This record gives structure tokens, C-alpha cells and sequence, in this order.
């Protein structure tokens, strides 16, 4: 009446939860690279020669 | 601290042209309009209204 060891188990199953990737975009930047330093339009010249 | 009275390389005085230039400058002008209406040419003066960073009126707040 007590408890006997059994047949040896034929096989084992692990369960684990895992989501999938998505599609790869790489959206590097809100607004992207290093925009450049540039020229005021017209400007025009503040100085002039005496005479 | 305080708008320098003369400029530093030429001498011209620009002590009497900062409550101008802010008044100018709250009138729509820009810095080098309002540099210009001013009467400074060269640009040994208008670096020193340009650059000036007024200090008396962060000092001008601690109790007397
Ligand atoms: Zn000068």
C-alpha cells in the first residue's frame, strides 16, 4: 500500500512565454544628423570705409 | 556688471546707449539693426553693447 518508483519518464517538456520581433525600421532620430550652422539671407555689410 | 562707459579699444562712450538699445531692441529690430541705429560702425564698439550681460539687476535683488 505504500508508494513504488515508476517507469522512467520517456520525455521531458519545458514551457517558457516568449513574444516575437518586429519588422526592422531603425528610426535613428526625431530630427536626424547634425543639421549644419549656415548663412542669414541678404546679411548685407554694417560698416563702411571713411570718405 | 554695468554697461561700460567708453569702449574698451576706441574710447567712444556707449554708457549712454543701453536703454536705447533695449528699447530698440523691444521695438522689432534686430541686434545689427539695432546696433546700427545706435551709431556704432565699427565692431570693436558693438561688441560691447552685443556681449554685455547686465549683473546690477540680478544684484539689485538680495535684501538691502
Ligand atoms: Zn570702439
Amino acid at each position: 500500500g505504500g508508494l513504488t518508483c515508476a517507469s522512467a519518464p520517456q520525455g521531458t517538456l519545458r514551457i517558457l512565454e516568449g513574444p516575437q520581433q518586429s519588422l526592422s525600421g531603425s528610426p535613428l532620430q526625431p530630427i536626424p544628423a547634425s543639421p549644419p550652422p549656415q548663412i542669414p539671407p541678404g546679411l548685407r555689410p554694417r560698416f563702411c570705409a571713411f570718405g | 556688471m554695468i554697461i561700460p562707459v567708453r569702449c574698451f579699444t576706441c574710447g567712444k562712450i556707449v554708457g549712454n546707449k543701453w536703454e536705447a538699445y533695449l528699447g530698440l531692441l523691444q521695438a522689432e529690430y534686430t541686434e545689427g539693426d539695432a546696433l546700427d541705429a545706435l551709431g556704432l560702425k565699427r565692431y570693436c564698439c558693438r561688441r560691447m553693447l552685443l556681449a554685455h550681460v547686465d549683473l546690477i539687476e540680478k544684484l539689485l535683488n538680495y535684501a538691502p
